[PDB]
């Protein structure tokens, strides 16, 4: 049962026949030559719509950047795929449940988008998820234990957003992350124990945030950088436990002693 | 006749950033690669389009000797076909690759307690680098609509930053030295040629 242009976009198309090195997106292909694609790579892309990926079922690594799409409901059915890196500056709304059947989900990549909202429980069935990046998006704010489920979580990257606060008990569930980057955000404060049960910490980030320095809301932060400060690095030139700084001060948050 | 300068790109006390990679042409010298290639003094020794063991025997018209630092697990992106921040946007090497790339553990000489912020990286870009690309540009990235007049802001960020190597990270996250060898035969004779 020959066919082609199955992927109504002209530059996805391309990108198909390149995948399947054939001359022209006229050609036909068969079903088991669909099934053939493993892997799909479009950097630097045009691409407008992914519509007729929902038929290559054995796709297990996706990456993707393209200034121009906005939709990505297609991808809901790639139930195999464990590796999923998208840099769309236009896509600003997230369909719901779409990543709820891509159990097998080991790295998931969200960058450079206008996302100023995450909804409620999208990550939930992704509970062998290894890597979260969703640096350089618009986050305002996260939803209460959107990383519940992501028990076996190694790496999350929050940087570069507009982040004003954190949900109480955000990180409790994770105890095996390892590194985890806050850097480059709007907060003024942290939650009380929000890093409490994270026992397998090794690398944090925490610079380029307002911190409020007054006594006692910045107490949790500054006690914590000095008994865990071994375990924070910069990305700036800074004596790393020191990168986190008092706005208006520039005084480092850990040399700040509050009271009991 | 002369002697190569390999001593200089590999034992030289400090290296370029990935992004201002550092390039040195080899011309009209002669060149012990074996003796580097069982030295077991390197952690990455791989070579593409040509064998290592036969690199004494082979000459030249020029080789390209590109050295920086990178994390170790980012050594795998110093390779053909492959993407990623340092593929895509700090060196980049091209699909039909010719040459060597090889990398050491440089964690006692180039990382430092509190952080070493003297080696960095290009975190954005318009677009991917093409093969042997250099940028050492360090303009406002305009990671939104708006224009950024050349000050940081919201979606206006500077494009570099600085790795930190603690001496304390794991072997992963600890800094690398990365030598890279372009093997070049163009219309001359071959200068460059094994020992005699
Ligand atoms: C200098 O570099 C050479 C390779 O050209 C290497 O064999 C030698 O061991 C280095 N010298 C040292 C490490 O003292």
């Amino acid at each position: 049962t020959p066919i082609k242009q199955i992927f109504p976009d002209d530059a996805f198309a391309e990108t198909i026949k390149a995948n399947l090195k054939k001359k022209s997106v006229t050609d036909a292909v068969t079903q088991n030559e669909l099934n053939s694609i493993d892997q799909i790579y479009a950097p630097d892309s045009d691409i407008k719509s992914v519509q007729g990926i929902q038929y290559l079922p054995n796709v297990r690594s996706l990456k993707l950047r393209s200034n121009k799409l906005h939709d990505i409901s297609a991808l809901k059915e790639l139930t195999n795929l464990t590796f999923l890196f998208l840099n769309l500056n236009q896509l600003q709304s997230l369909p719901n449940g779409v990543f709820d059947k891509l159990t097998n989900l080991k790295e998931l990549v969200l960058v450079e988008n206008q996302l100023q909202s995450l909804p409620d429980g999208v990550f939930d069935k992704l509970t062998n998820l290894t890597l979260l990046h969703l640096m350089v998006n618009q986050l305002q704010s996260l939803p209460k234990g959107v990383f519940d489920k992501l028990t076996n979580l190694t790496e999350l990257d929050l940087s570069y957003n507009q982040l004003q606060s954190l949900p109480e008990g955000v990180f409790d569930k994770l105890t095996q992350l390892k590194d985890l980057r806050l850097y480059q955000n709007q907060l003024k404060s942290v939650p009380d124990g929000v890093f409490d049960r994270l026992t397998s910490l090794q690398y944090i980030w925490l610079h380029d945030n307002p911190w409020d320095c007054t006594c006692p809301g910045i107490r949790y932060l500054s006690e914590w950088i000095n008994k865990h400060s071994g375990v924070v690095r910069s990305f700036i030139p800074l004596w790393a436990p020191d990168s986190a700084k008092c706005s208006g001060s520039g005084k480092p948050v850990r040399s700040i002693i509050c009271p009991t | 006749t002369n002697l190569c300068p390999f001593g200089e790109v590999f034992n030289a006390t400090r290296f370029a950033s990935v992004y201002a990679w550092n390039r040195k042409r080899i011309s009209n010298c002669v060149a012990d690669y074996s003796v580097l290639y069982n030295s077991a003094s390197f952690s990455t020794f791989k070579c593409y389009g040509v064998s290592p063991t036969k690199l004494n025997d082979l000459c030249f018209t020029n080789v390209y000797a590109d050295s920086f630092v990178i994390r170790g697990d980012e050594v795998r992106q110093i390779a053909p076909g492959q993407t990623g921040k340092i593929a895509d946007y700090n060196y980049k090497l091209p699909d039909d690759f010719t040459g060597c790339v090889i990398a050491w553990n440089s964690n006692n000489l180039d990382s430092k307690v509190g952080g070493n912020y003297n080696y960095l990286y290009r975190l954005f870009r318009k677009s991917n680098l093409k093969p042997f690309e250099r940028d050492i540009s360090t303009e406002i990235y305009q990671a939104g609509s708006t224009p950024c007049n050349g000050v940081e802001g919201f979606n206006c960020y500077f494009p570099l930053q600085s790795y930190g190597f603690q001496p304390t990270n794991g072997v992963g996250y600890q800094p690398y030295r990365v030598v890279v060898l372009s093997f070049e035969l163009l219309h001359a004779p071959a200068t460059v040629c094994g020992p005699k």
